Order: C-alpha cells, then sequence, then structure tokens
C-alpha cells in the first residue's frame, strides 16, 4: 500500500524525467522496505535538478561558470548595485578551487 | 498549558486582526493543528490527509473571499463547491443577509422566550405564505436533525392517540444525528453503535413504491399501523438519487389511504437549490410537515424549521410548551432567514439554479462519456449534483485533485464512491466554465495515474520493458490511454 | 393574500427600523398577535394571559435596554430577572461580546465543514483549560438538547462494546427535549404523549445517593448494567433543587465503582451562575462528560458544547463523521463563546453572582416569613433562585404583579408552583434592591387581594356593608387584615 504512494510520490517529482523515476521505481519494487530512506534521497534528487536549471539561467552565456559579471548582471538585475570587490568576495567564500568564478557544485555551497 | 483567560483573549485578539503576516500564518496553522490533534478529533486530520497532497490536509479557514469563493490563512482562493453540504445557496457573507443580522443584533440578538418577539411572527407567516397547500404552522429550532426531531414528536403526539406507532424511511436517507432522527437515518456504521434506538423503526428502498405499500400494508396487518412516512425529496447523502418521476405523488396518495402523516425532510434540497423553492414543488406535493434547515439560515445563523397543517400542529396548542427548544426562533436566525427568502425570491435564485445546474451537469456527462474508465456517471438536479465514479480511491483523488486547483469539493456521507457538487445559487458563469476545466484537468491527471499503476501491476513482462513505459510515461506524457493500451498489448501477448 | 416576497420585504422594513411610531407600534402589535394566532401557537397567546393582567399579555419585544433591561414595543423597559432561563449570564447584548461576532461576522460566519476552522480549535483549547481534571476534548453543537445527545451517544459508543446499555436520570430533571434527550428528561407531561421513548431509561429521587446505589445494584443484579449516570448538579427546571452536601461527590465514587460514566448537565448551571464556573467546582468533582449550552452563547449566538475525557471521547477518533451536526462550531458562535469565557474571567462574574446571589436570596427569604400567607420557601445557590409559593394561582400573581412592576419573572418547567430568579450576573446593586421591593409590593398586592377575594365570596351578608367594607378596603389598605376578620366576624353572626 505504501510501496504504491511512495512510487506516485516519486512518479510526480516535477524535475526528474521518466528513466530516473523508472529506475527508482524498479528499486522500490524490489524494496517495499527501503521506501521513505530510497524517497528521501529521490526528494533531494529533485531538489538538486532544479536547483542545476535555476543555476543554468544564471549563467547567461551558457559556458557551465559563472563570473562576477554575470552575478553582477543577476545582482544588478534585482534592484541591487554591488561593487566589484563585493562580487569577488561572494565567489572567493566558496571558490574551492580558486579559479575565480562559480562552477555547479561551490553554487550549490553558496545556497548551503 | 495557558489559563483560560489567556487562551480567550490570545483568540480574541486573532477575531480582531484581518489579515496574517506568514509567520504569524504559520503560527496559527501549527495551533490549530495541534489544538485539532489534542482537543477537537485527530481523526479529521487523517481524513483530509486522505483528501488530499502535502499539506494541503492542513488549509485553514480565514474569511470569505466573495459570494463564491473561500479564502484560507495563506490567502489561497478557493471556489467553493461544496456550499457547506447545501448551506450557502446565497453566497458566502450575503449583503442582504449580512445587513439583516447586523441591523437585529443592534437592537436584540437572542430572545427574552417569555415576551412575543416579532420576528418570530413575521418569519412564521412568511413560512406560511411560501410553503405549499395547507402547511400553515412552524416551529423554530437551530438544526435539520432538530427539525426532524420536530416532525417526529408532531407525529407522535397525532398518532399516538390513534394507536399507530411505527415509522416508515427508506435506505439511504439521512435525517440527522440526534438519536431520534439517527432512528430515521438508514446509514449502517451511524447506527449500530448507539442501539438500541428508538423502537418500531422501519426502511424500505427508496423511489420503490409497490415496497413501500407492502410495508404499509403488513404493519396494518399485524397491527402496527404506520404513523408517519418520512423520506427526502431527492436523497443528498445518498449520492443525490433520483426518484422515478410520480414517486412523491404516489407517496402522498399511498399516506392519505392508509391515514398516515407524509413527513418531507428537504433540510438539503430545500431553499431553492433544485431549482425550484422545494423539490415538492416540482410534482406539485405537499406533505403534512416539512423539514428546512441549512440555507434557510442564508449562510450566516444556524437554523431549523418545521411547517405543518393546523390539523397536525394543533396537537401543541393545549400545551404550547410541549415541545420547546433553548435558542429556538432567535431574532438573529429570524432576521437571517427573512433575508434569504427576500434574496431568493427577488433575485429568482431557483430558476438560476435551474440554468446553471443543467449547464453543469452537461459539462459533468460530456466528462463523464469522455472517462468512463473513471467516470460511472454524473447526476443531479439544479444545483444539487454528484459525480459517482468506479471506486473510492478515485473519487479520492478527485476531490484531492480539485483541491490542488483551489475548487472545493466533498463526498458524500452514505456514499463513498460518490463526489457531490453543490455551490452556491449564485455561482457565476465564468465560475461554472472555470469549474468544468478543473474536473477536466482532474481527470486527466488521474487517468495518468490509473495508467501509471496498472503498468506496475502487469505480469508478463520483463523488468525492464515496464521502465520504457513508465519512462515514456512521464517525460512524454501523451501517449496515455492509448500507451496503456501499448502495455496490455504486450502483456496479452506474451500471456 | 400577500406573496412571500411582500412579507419578506415588509420584515426587513421593520428589522432596519430602530423606534416605532405609536400607530406603527399598534399595528405591528395586533401583526404579531393575529401571526402568533395562526402561524406559532395561540396557546402561548392564552399563558402570557394566565401570567398577566390586561393587555399586558401582548408586550412584544423590541430592544435590549441596558446589559440587565429589555424595551417592548411600547417604550416600557424591563429588568430582565429571567436572564433566558440562564441564558444571559453576561447581561444583553454585552459590548465585548457583540463586538467580537461582528467582527468574526465581518471575516466569516459559518465555516466550510470541510477545511479547519481555527475558532473550534481555540474554544476547544480553552475549554480544555477551563474544565476541571482530563475533561479535554469538546463537541460543538447549538443547544442544550443537541449537547445532551451527544453526551448519550459518547456514553453509548463507549458502553456498547462492554455490554452495558441502561441510563439512570433523576426524577425532576430536565435535560431536553428531543427525543434521545427526553428519554432522560424526567417530566410525566412532557414525555408520555411521545412514548416509546428510547429503551433502558430508570430515574431514582435526586440527592439520594442510597436510592440511586439501589438502581445500580439491581441493574447489575439483573443483567442490565447501567452505561452512564446523568443529573443537573442542581436541578434548576425542578425549582432550584439543591441536592445535600456531597451528593455530587458519592455519584463519582457510585460511578467509579460500578464502571459507569457520570455526565453532569450543566446547561443551566453552568458559565458562572451558581457563583463558580461550573457547580461540580463546589465540591472539586470532574465528570466523565460534561454539557453547557445556553450562557456559553453570551446572550448573542446559539451554541452547546459536550466536553468529555480523552478517554471516552477516543470513541470518535476512528470515525470522526461517527457523530456530527450541521452548524456546529460555527465560526460566529465560537467568537461569542471565547467572548464569553473572556468576560467572565475578566470582571470576576461568578464572585459577583456569589455576593449578589446572596443578597437577593436574603431579602426573598426576609419576604418568605413576612409572608407566610403566600411565599412557601425562597432558595437558590448563586444567581439561580427560585421561590416556592403555596398554590399556582398565587405564583401566577406573583408573576403578573411584577411583570406590571416591569420586572420580568417566570416559572419553572417542571414547577408550578415556583417562580424562578435568574437575573445577569451583571445585574448592578441598586437594580438587586430595585427588584427586592418590586417582589415586596407584589406580596403586599396579592395579601390584599386574597383579602379582597374572601371578602368578595362571603355569602351571609348584604350588598350594601360589603360595598363599605371593600370600600374601606381600597381607602386604608393596611387594615386589610383587621377588616376581613370583622367581615368573618359578622358572616357568622347571621348564618
Ligand atoms: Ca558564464
Ligand atoms: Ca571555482
Amino acid at each position: 500500500k505504501e510501496t504504491q504512494e511512495a512510487s506516485w510520490e516519486i512518479f510526480t517529482l516535477p524535475n526528474l524525467n521518466g528513466r530516473q523515476v523508472a529506475a527508482f521505481i524498479s528499486s522500490l519494487l524490489d524494496d517495499p522496505s527501503q521506501s521513505a530512506n530510497l524517497l528521501a534521497e529521490a526528494k533531494k534528487l529533485n531538489q538538486i535538478q532544479a536547483f542545476k536549471e535555476a543555476f543554468s539561467l544564471f549563467d547567461k552565456d551558457g559556458d557551465g561558470t559563472i563570473t562576477t559579471k554575470e552575478l553582477g548582471t543577476v545582482m544588478r538585475s534585482l534592484g541591487q548595485n554591488p561593487t566589484e570587490a563585493e562580487l569577488q568576495d561572494m565567489i572567493n567564500e566558496v571558490d574551492a578551487d580558486g579559479n575565480g568564478t562559480i562552477d555547479f557544485p561551490e553554487f550549490l555551497t553558496m545556497m548551503a | 498549558s495557558a489559563s483560560a483567560l489567556a487562551c480567550s483573549a490570545h483568540a480574541l485578539n486573532l477575531i480582531e486582526k484581518r489579515t496574517l503576516d506568514h509567520e504569524e500564518m504559520k503560527a496559527l496553522n501549527r495551533e490549530v493543528i495541534e489544538y485539532f490533534k489534542e482537543h477537537v478529533n485527530p481523526g479529521f486530520l487523517e481524513y483530509r490527509k486522505s483528501v488530499t497532497a502535502g499539506g494541503d490536509y492542513g488549509a485553514v479557514e480565514w474569511q470569505a473571499g466573495s459570494l463564491n469563493t473561500l479564502v484560507d490563512t495563506q490567502g489561497q482562493e478557493f471556489i467553493d463547491c461544496l456550499g457547506g453540504f447545501g448551506i450557502f445557496n446565497v453566497g458566502h457573507r450575503n449583503p442582504v443577509v449580512v445587513s439583516a443580522v447586523q441591523n437585529q443584533l443592534a437592537k436584540q440578538p437572542l430572545h427574552s422566550q417569555e415576551l412575543l418577539d416579532p420576528l418570530r411572527a413575521m418569519l412564521a407567516k412568511t413560512l406560511a405564505a411560501l410553503t405549499p397547500g395547507k402547511l400553515k404552522y412552524s416551529f423554530f429550532c437551530n438544526s435539520g436533525t432538530e427539525s426532524v426531531e420536530a416532525a417526529l414528536k408532531l407525529a407522535k403526539a397525532y398518532q399516538s392517540p390513534r394507536g399507530k406507532f411505527t415509522f416508515i424511511a427508506t435506505s439511504g436517507a439521512f435525517h440527522g444525528k440526534s438519536l431520534g432522527a439517527l432512528s430515521a437515518t438508514a446509514k449502517s456504521t451511524f447506527r449500530k453503535p448507539f442501539m438500541p434506538l428508538l423502537p418500531g423503526f422501519r426502511h424500505v428502498p427508496f423511489g420503490n413504491i409497490e415496497a413501500m405499500r407492502t410495508a404499509l400494508n403488513e404493519c396494518k396487518k399485524t397491527g402496527d399501523d404506520v404513523a408517519a412516512v418520512i423520506l427526502e425529496p431527492i436523497q443528498g447523502e445518498g449520492g443525490v438519487i433520483l426518484p422515478p418521476p410520480g414517486y412523491l405523488t404516489a407517496v402522498r396518495k399511498l399516506c392519505d389511504e392508509f391515514g398516515a402523516l407524509m413527513i418531507l425532510d428537504e433540510v438539503q434540497t430545500g431553499m431553492g437549490r433544485t431549482g425550484k423553492m422545494f423539490a415538492c414543488e416540482h410534482e406539485n406535493v405537499q406533505p403534512d410537515i416539512l423539514c428546512l434547515a441549512k440555507a434557510l439560515g442564508g449562510g450566516v445563523m444556524p437554523i431549523g424549521a418545521t411547517i405543518a397543517t393546523e390539523e397536525v400542529f394543533s396537537v401543541l396548542f393545549d400545551n404550547p410548551f410541549l415541545h420547546t427548544t433553548t435558542f429556538g426562533g432567535n431574532p438573529l436566525a429570524c432576521a437571517a432567514a427573512l433575508a434569504t427568502i427576500n434574496v431568493l425570491l427577488e433575485q429568482n435564485l431557483p430558476a438560476q439554479a435551474e440554468q446553471k445546474g443543467d449547464m453543469l451537469l452537461d459539462g459533468f456527462r460530456q466528462l463523464a462519456r469522455e472517462y468512463p474508465d473513471l467516470v460511472q456517471e454524473a447526476r443531479g438536479k439544479g444545483m444539487l449534483m454528484a459525480i459517482e465514479f468506479v471506486d473510492n480511491e478515485i473519487g479520492y483523488n478527485f476531490a484531492s485533485e480539485m483541491f490542488r486547483q483551489r475548487v472545493l469539493v466533498a463526498g458524500t456521507l452514505n456514499n463513498a464512491k460518490t463526489i457531490r457538487i453543490e455551490p452556491p445559487l449564485t455561482l457565476t458563469i465564468e465560475q461554472c466554465e472555470l469549474v468544468i476545466k478543473a474536473a477536466r484537468k482532474a481527470l486527466a491527471a488521474m487517468r495518468q495515474q490509473v495508467a501509471f499503476y496498472e503498468i506496475l501491476h502487469l505480469p508478463n513482462l520483463n523488468e525492464e520493458q515496464r521502465n520504457a513505459f513508465i519512462q515514456s510515461l512521464k517525460d512524454d506524457p501523451s501517449q496515455s490511454a492509448n500507451l496503456l493500451a501499448e502495455a496490455k498489448k504486450l502483456n496479452d501477448a506474451q500471456a
């Protein structure tokens, strides 16, 4: 009964395509016991996918990395007026690899 | 936790507020969920869970939006297709009714119970003018079940000196949950835990004139002559069950033949919902006793009314205290009722209910033939309608999907597969189209879902052949009914 | 004659009016008498005639004067010592209650019945804080009789799986007039015309612990084990009957011993009337089920509440629709109730009720010793009091004489010789003395009256000295005692 409710709750997640929801559905049919935890990490996974999307729309030139000006573009767009030094500090706080731009995870780390 | 004074003070502070910030909203929702869990009933929380998805089970009422909309504590607006199960016939906070209630509140809300209160006389006269035939005297109470209690007591006081004691009701009927009325109510689960109830109550199939004639004739043969027959003109909680044309006329003729009283329970069908002021006016049938409530309060006040002919009501003339009720006929309730009758007659809301009812039922029937996999049939009369589904789970998912689209619907107490549509008679045509479209999207989502399950239980296909089907279902959800077709088209070949 | 629309329109025109000219008043009083005669109950007209003299029987309510006064259609102001038989504990149109009701009216008067309504949770929490011991869960309805119905159904749902079905009530008790509650109510004339009622209801003398122990023990011996005992802490309708000290405690102990539930009916004694919030607090007794109504509405709304321990109330957790009611717990009624609890606690109206009650009962007892020819005894607790007279005619003339002095009093449903004094708890000391003085002039007029009749009926008297005797009786009332003696002094001397 609960394997089904899990099955539909994972199915209705807005930011997953068919292949992974199907894979998960397989994992859940084989294991009615590992449900709410599998369900949990699936939900989380949806969070990562949607985060990925929004992030992508924060990378104006689509080159997979975010610069101080792209940042700057969004910050200025949201009614703000950041300085070059402010943008550089923001990036420096999460720049794990010290290349001066923000990749995918580092952006997740900014959110965290 | 805290003292009663603190609790009351907090409650009044919250009554005086008109809007809530979100931390106010979250705190209040958390509070009401807690107090529902520990002081009202946790079962209700579980029920709404079964008719919602996620935190939708925890929507808290706040304020009426417009005539036909309700606004929760989060500002979400809902079109009300529930109408309080027939309460809000003239909409929410109807300006005329609110105005009358406000004026009489300025004057005097409750009566002394000793002196003559004028609005009781005015309302009794109005109801005498509004009811068919010889219905002349009115007794006022506060609820439908109380109105049915007064009806039963009138029948008993009239028929006991004539040697008649047994009452005939119908299966699937609902007449209230007070023990007297509960003896007439027919749903097993409502009655069994409180048996024994009143002696001499029998039930026959609804809409079956020969069964009822059989019951009356057998009761006469055995010396258990029937005092009264009680029925709804259309069974609300039974799933909006329509009797065959002429049934009410035949029941009246039968009661006249055996010398039994006819008690019509119009608590739900009354006040214009079925296209006329009372459902009994569809066949020009006058009962001996007529029961009213719900909509008679104009969606502002609680009220009930039991109207009877002078012939039967005269059993209370020698002793006017033989049947009373504490708050019955209070000036606030009477003001509400008079305002409601005025609104219904001036705007001809019964006829509107017939038109909008025909439109909504047309839409629902079209959706019914488009979705025979989910809908069994749609039925109704005026603005009292219902959609019966194939399962209870299906109708459950329908209620949930409609709630997600901010259209309010609910089930029926005696029918688990049926969802009622009982919107205000003031529902606009725009909102009619909106609710039809909402029903369409609901049924579409539900078809996708039932397809998604049925594809999972098919036995004759490998572990990865399903995953292609689920995948294609989710990221390309267009091959849907036809997709399910593909699934079985491989399952039956692989059988 | 006229259409329902015309009648309603006239009624709303009259709701909007605040005062009446003389000819509008005469027309309205004539109208209300007619419609009472032809559409409500003509018996009421005869009853009010039996408690009035002349056109006093035709006083029509109009508006609340102050907290403790009512104003009829002629502008006559009455001090309310009736209090709607225990409704107006916080006076008429209490500003706090009227304010809360108006605010919630501005938001939403009646709830959807589907979503969680917050004021029901708030009121349930408040009542849990306010009630003794483990009383925790509340069910809301619209009247006292409905509250008793819910109490009985809770007891049945709890005790039927344990093989217990019979209910014990007390003689002289009143618990409502719906058939379920009527099975517990004890007055013959209220019950006989509607028999058969619920099976397995028994009555024992009120205040007699050994009689009740006998009933429970015999019921156990014969296999008719008692499910619940229901009683008022003080019988209001029985004539304000006080049980011996410790009776309630002994009943609690007895129910604990036999495994029966204790249902306390505080519909009349509740909300501060007896000097404490609930009468059961005088002995610190917690029932299993507590019934509230009347005063819980603040004299503005109809409401009822059935509070129970989680142990008993849990019989509704698995199926929250097992017992419901159409309007129960609506936001307007809940707002009223919370306002009333706030007013009672903030102004400590229970203690005031004890003080003013002691004062009024002192006055009534003094008048009782001064008029033993008319008054048998005066009794009361807090502001629930009664005066029992020698006959019913005497108490009738008392009610009439108090009505002529514009002090409102009324009889008790189960006691024809008793007149109840149940004024608001907000009654001021000046009005207390005014009511005592009014009672004195009433009793004086009644004594002079009985003298006047006795002098009028002496057969051994010609017309001349009779005219002289009643002439003197009028011109010197204080000689009333002597001249009557003189009259018989002569009625014997020519026999
Ligand atoms: Ca970039
Ligand atoms: Ca980097």
